[PDB]
DNA sequence: ACGGGCT
DNA sequence: AGCCCGT
């Protein structure tokens, strides 16, 4: 996720 | 065919 | 027939 | 530690 907590996705 | 991790 | 991307 | 797709 994010970053943080990429995306999703990417 | 999506690329959201692979992109085929 | 397919695995990616930083805070 | 943190998710999830379409031709
Ligand atoms: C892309 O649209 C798509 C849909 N289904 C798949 C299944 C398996 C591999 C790649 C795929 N790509
Ligand atoms: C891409 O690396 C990747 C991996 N697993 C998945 C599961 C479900 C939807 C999309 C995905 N993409
Ligand atoms: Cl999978
Ligand atoms: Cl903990
Ligand atoms: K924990
Ligand atoms: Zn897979
Ligand atoms: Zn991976
Ligand atoms: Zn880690
Ligand atoms: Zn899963
Ligand atoms: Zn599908």
């Amino acid at each position: 996720t994010x970053p943080g907590v990429t995306x999703p996705g990417v | 065919x999506a690329x959201v991790x692979a992109x085929v």
